[PDB]
């Protein structure tokens, strides 16, 4: 109803819990574009309104706050979703971005390569990704789970992001992997968040939530992505520009959250209790330091 | 002594009818902002747009060399504030205009020291 003053809608928990079989996904408004304010672009918008939405969220915020972002480079050469996250994130805030192809970003640091070459001596506090491959247009055969730089996300999550640290990574119909949704079970809550600005699209973030490092719930990616496709198929969203309207509470609270280093050893019930409410970091604080592999041929 | 002066060409370029370089990315934000030029989050008023400082630097956008003793660009990270009225070329604005030292606002637009 009031949804439409929303940055966007989140996935029903009901919907979560069904066990649908994947089908086609249909929206009844595809193809259809929402009026943006003047002079602003789509993807500047629909940033804005993840971190409208991210603001709901129980994110951890350190002081010194490390944040990567995949996929941010555009066919444009410039980095909107970037410049809309270093608007949001704290002042002072570490962000890195990266993306297959050349282009001109407001990160502290950028690289250019394929995802897969991308290396950090450190954890994260955030990390969110853009990428989607063209060649998910092709559909031939039936819609299977992907790998290509999901693969790569779900190894990247596991030995980069801090404990208690959250993901925001974007799927659509095709562009989808089993394991992402699986590794959404090893966070204190998840979702998958459709911005209105995009609603007449199957694109959705998959966020999850304080990572916790092992399973809190055993999830099936495969029917997790039909319900999914479920909710998109029967709930029809309203495309809105409305949220954009109002920014005089858009940057992220400084929360001042805890970082300490523990061991394996270390990680107790109360531990566990302080990451999945959004209290405490868990990783090393030591310098940020990034490279991208290099294969030499000619 | 030869050195490719970009500053000039694109003045030039403009001057002889060349359509602005666009895609510098503006921000959604208050319209509240303080007003001043260059800051380090969108502080645009109500007479200005704020831009991605890289999506409006000359040097940024054509891929090359910053001019000056060590390659260091004063945009890029930061967030430039248009007047609305200029806000159809924010790189040619930027190239043309100077930053008060002392208010910190555009000499011309805004700065009123003098
Ligand atoms: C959801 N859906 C998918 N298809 C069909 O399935 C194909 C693959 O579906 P998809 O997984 O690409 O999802 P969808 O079309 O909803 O994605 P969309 O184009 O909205 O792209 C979502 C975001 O991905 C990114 N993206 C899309 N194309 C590119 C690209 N070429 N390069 C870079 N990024 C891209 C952009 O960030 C974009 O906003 C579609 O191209 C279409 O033939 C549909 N057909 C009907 N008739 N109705 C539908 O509801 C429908
Ligand atoms: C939708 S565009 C990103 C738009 C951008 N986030 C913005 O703010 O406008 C998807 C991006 O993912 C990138 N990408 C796709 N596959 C990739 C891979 N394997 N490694 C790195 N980047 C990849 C593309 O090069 C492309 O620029
Ligand atoms: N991590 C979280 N941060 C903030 N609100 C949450 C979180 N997890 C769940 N919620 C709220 O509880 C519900 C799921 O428990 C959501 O639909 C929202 O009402
Ligand atoms: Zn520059
Ligand atoms: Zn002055």
């Amino acid at each position: 109803s009031s949804q439409a003053w929303q940055p966007g809608v989140a996935m029903p928990n009901l919907y979560k819990m069904q066990r649908m079989l994947l089908e086609k996904c249909d929206l009844q408004n595809y193809g259809d574009s929402a009026t943006l304010p003047k002079g602003i672009m789509m993807n500047v918008a629909k940033y804005t309104q993840l971190c409208q939405y991210l603001n709901t969220l129980t994110l951890a915020v350190p002081y010194n706050m490390r944040v990567i972002h995949f996929g941010a480079g555009s066919d444009k050469g410039v980095a909107p979703g970037t410049a809309v996250l270093r608007q949001w994130l704290p002042t002072g805030t570490l962000l890195v971005d990266s993306d297959l192809n050349d282009f001109v970003s407001d990160a502290d640091s950028t690289l250019i390569g394929d995802c897969a070459t991308v290396h950090t001596a450190n954890k994260w506090d955030l990390i969110i990704s853009d990428m989607y491959d063209p060649k998910t247009k092709n559909v031939t055969k039936e819609n299977d789970s992907k790998e290509g730089f999901f693969t790569y996300i779900c190894g990247f999550i596991q030995q980069k992001l801090a404990l208690g640290g959250s993901v925001a990574i974007k799927i659509t119909e095709h562009s989808w992997n089993a394991d992402l949704y699986k590794l959404m079970g090893h966070f204190a809550w998840w979702t998958a968040f459709v911005t209105n600005v995009n609603a007449s699209s199957s694109e959705a973030f998959l966020i999850g939530c304080n990572y916790l490092g092992k399973p809190r719930e055993q999830i099936d990616g495969y029917v997790m992505h039909a319900n999914y496709i479920f909710w998109r198929n029967t709930n029809p969203i309203q495309l809105s520009s409305y949220s954009l309207f109002d920014m005089s509470k858009f940057p992220l609270k400084l929360r001042g959250t805890a970082v300490m280093s523990l061991k394996e050893g270390q990680i107790n019930d109360m531990i566990l209790s302080l990451l999945s409410k959004g209290r405490l970091i868990i990783r090393e604080n030591n310098r940020v330091v990034i490279s991208s592999d290099v294969l030499v041929n000619n | 002594a030869f050195a490719v002066d970009a500053a000039k060409a694109y003045k030039d370029y403009l001057a002889s009818g060349g359509q602005p370089i666009t895609n510098c990315v503006k921000m959604l934000c208050t319209h509240t902002g303080t007003g001043q030029a260059i800051t380090v989050t969108p502080e645009a008023n109500m007479d200005q747009e704020s831009f991605g400082g890289a999506s409006c630097c000359l040097y940024c956008r054509c891929h090359i060399d910053h001019p000056n003793p060590k390659g260091f660009c004063d945009l890029k990270g930061k967030y430039v504030q248009i007047p609305t009225t200029c806000a159809n070329d924010p790189v040619g604005f930027t190239l043309k205009n100077t930053v008060c030292t002392v208010c910190g606002m555009w000499k011309g637009y805004g700065c009123s020291c003098d």
